[PDB]
RNA sequence: UUUUUAUUAAAAAAUGGUAUGUUUUUUUU
C-alpha cells in the first residue's frame, strides 16, 4: 500500500510456512546489502 | 473538445479529480482518510 | 504492507493499522631486486636493437654512397664488426653496472 | 551524514417475553 492510496484484502492468503524450509536462497549470508527494497519498487517493476 | 454527446447529468462527476490526484497537504485525519476510501471506491469501479 | 511495515488488513484486530516511525531510533617497494635488474638488461636490448636500426640506416647510406661512385640495390655496412663495437659496449655497461653497484 | 508521510468500526427485525381456545334458531304434520 502506497502511504497516499488505498488499502485492499490481500487477495492471496496462500503464504502459510507449508514447505517448513527456508529454502537457502534469500538468506543474509548470500546477499549484498545496498539499499532496502521499498515497495515503490515492487509495484514499479513488478516481475522483477 | 468542440464537440460531443451530451451526457446525463449524474454523468458529470465535477470532483472527481479533487481525489484523483494526491491529497493537499496539511489536513485533518478525517479529510486524507475520506480522500483514501473515494480513491478505494474508484479503484474498485475500475478493476472490475 | 508498506516497505515490510504493517498488517495485511486492520479486520480481525482491535487497531486501525495506523504504523508509526520510531521517532527514537538510533540512526548510527618490491623485494626480489632481480626484476630490476631483468628490466634494466631488457631496455639494454632494446638499445641494442636502436643500434642495430642505425647500423641499417648507415648500411643505406653505404650504399647510396656505393651507387654514386658507380655513376662515377641495398648493401650492408659491417657484418660483423658491429658485433665486435657491440662487444665493446657490453663492456661498457658492465662497468655501468659495476660503477652503480659501487655507489649503492 | 539532512526530512517526512500510513488512522478498523458505527443499525434493525425475530429468538425475547400481557401464551392461547372458545363463542346468537324463518315455516315440518
Amino acid at each position: 500500500a502506497i502511504p497516499g492510496g488505498p488499502k485492499f484484502e490481500p487477495l492471496y492468503k496462500d503464504e502459510a510456512p507449508e514447505m517448513e524450509d527456508w529454502n537457502e536462497f534469500n538468506d543474509i549470508y548470500k546477499l549484498i546489502i545496498r539499499h532496502p527494497i521499498k515497495t515503490e519498487y515492487r509495484i514499479a517493476f513488478p516481475y522483477l | 473538445k468542440r464537440s460531443g454527446a451530451t451526457k446525463r447529468a449524474q454523468d458529470v462527476p465535477l470532483i472527481k479529480h479533487w481525489y484523483l490526484e494526491h491529497c493537499p497537504p496539511n489536513q485533518p485525519v478525517k479529510v486524507r482518510v475520506s480522500y483514501q476510501k473515494l480513491l478505494k471506491s474508484h479503484v474498485m469501479n475500475k478493476l472490475h | 504492507s508498506y516497505n515490510g511495515i504493517g498488517l495485511p488488513t486492520p479486520r480481525g484486530s482491535g487497531t486501525n493499522g495506523y504504523v508509526m516511525r520510531n521517532l527514537s531510533h538510533v540512526k548510527k617497494v618490491q623485494d626480489p631486486s632481480i626484476s630490476e635488474h631483468e628490466c634494466r638488461r631488457q631496455i639494454e636490448s632494446k638499445l641494442l636493437l636502436y643500434r642495430e636500426q642505425l647500423l641499417e640506416e648507415v648500411s643505406s647510406q653505404h650504399s647510396t654512397d656505393a651507387a654514386a661512385s658507380d655513376s662515377n640495390s641495398k648493401t650492408k655496412s659491417l657484418d660483423e664488426a658491429d658485433v665486435e663495437i657491440l662487444v665493446q659496449k657490453y663492456r661498457e655497461q658492465l662497468l655501468k653496472e659495476l660503477q652503480l653497484q659501487k655507489s649503492t
